[PDB]
């Protein structure tokens, strides 16, 4: 329902103070419509429920 | 678990215009021209001056 390049300018985008990470990372897969990302196994639960 | 087959989609647009129009005119195109003997009566005055 959503466009995966504009949900991953929001939560990841410019410099790392805007950035809801500390050291991972957002990549998009236009082909499928997904989110690839690397991070702590905590932080990726609470960015799972806010972009559901 | 990234590469897998796609889904085909297929788009078709329908451009339709209609256009309709009614035109009348009426018009009238009338004149006299008469003497008498020392009077006259037309529709100018180089009318009066030509019957004479």
């Amino acid at each position: 329902f959503a466009k995966a390049s504009d949900i991953a300018a929001m939560i990841g985008g410019e410099g790392n103070v805007n950035m809801l990470s500390e050291r991972g990372s957002i990549s998009i897969d236009e082909r499928t419509n997904s989110l690839l990302i690397r991070e702590l196994p905590d932080n990726i639960a609470v960015i799972r429920e806010i972009i559901e | 678990s990234l590469d897998i087959p796609v889904k085909q989609v297929q788009i078709e647009a329908r451009i339709v215009t209609v256009k309709e129009g009614n035109l009348e005119e009426l018009g009238v195109r009338w004149g006299v021209m008469s003497t008498n003997g020392s009077h006259s009566v037309g529709g100018s005055i180089e009318s009066n001056l030509w019957q004479k």
